């Protein structure tokens, strides 16, 4: 339930997790339900991301990387202004190395494929489909909205787009880089982007 | 008229969140350098 409980990834979560505990227990003193730790999930089924010129990459890839969730628009004024210093600190970081160490994953807000297309282009990191339903859960699971236009289950608008969101193997949201948020510093929270503690494990 | 949505959430309610536990179990192993032998001896069984 990090960092929230009413997604339905963690939704997803609860009920594949305790469904195998409720099958071990009757397969064989275990707790029920299970301890959030050990809950288990896949964050990434194995259509889910795709790289440049449209070839399949899976989740087991991002083994030992520090990866960031872009959570962006097209037609914004800050997505526009954003995406320039975004290329740039994965430009420099991944080339100051002998080891790549942060990754970036697209999620979006454009209106059609036409857009997404066009987006598209100008970003060389993972990225995530219009289509598919990871592209919405993603957001209902990490609290962005464009407006309020969602069934919200009391929730705060935790940022508005753009956002990057380190995130963590079991999803939990490892740390918040402040562009449109209560620090309100754009284009300089990727500085605060550490790469030592947020592995994706 | 329509009637605005309302968005809003406080300082404790957005920073204060239910934080990841810190991860722990360190304990700290010590060894305990062998005995040596006690080649020493007396005079008096020494010499006489």
């Amino acid at each position: 339930s990090q960092p929230v409980f009413a997604s339905p990834l963690n939704v997803e979560k609860r009920r594949l997790n305790e469904e195998r505990a409720l099958m071990q227990a009757q397969k064989a003193n275990i707790q029920l339900p299970p301890n959030y730790g050990d809950m288990d999930l896949i964050l990434f089924p194995e259509g889910s991301l795709k790289n440049s010129n449209n070839t399949v990459i899976p989740q087991s890839h991002l083994k030992g990387k520090s990866v960031a969730l872009y959570f962006a628009d097209g037609a914004d004024p800050k997505c526009a202004s954003l995406l320039p210093f975004l290329l740039n600190y994965y430009r420099t970081m991944n080339e100051g190395g002998a080891n790549q160490k942060i990754e970036i994953i697209f999620v979006s807000l454009d209106r059609d494929r036409e857009a997404f297309e066009s987006h598209r282009a100008h970003m060389p990191w993972l990225s995530i489909d219009l289509e598919n339903p990871l592209t919405e859960i993603l957001k209902r699971h990490f609290r962005v909205m464009k407006e309020y236009e969602v069934p919200t289950y009391g929730y705060g608008s935790r940022t508005g787009v753009p956002s990057v969101i380190v995130i963590g193997s079991d999803g939990r949201e490892a740390q918040f880089l402040p562009i449109c948020s209560g620090l309100e510093e754009g284009d300089r929270a990727l500085l605060r982007w550490d790469w030592r503690n947020t592995k994706f494990a | 008229p329509p009637t605005l949505p309302f968005h809003g959430e406080s300082a404790y309610r957005t920073d204060y969140v239910p934080k990841p536990l810190p991860e722990v179990a360190k304990p700290v192993e010590v060894k305990l350098p062998p005995t040596l032998p006690f080649n020493a001896q007396s005079c008096y069984r020494s010499e006489y």
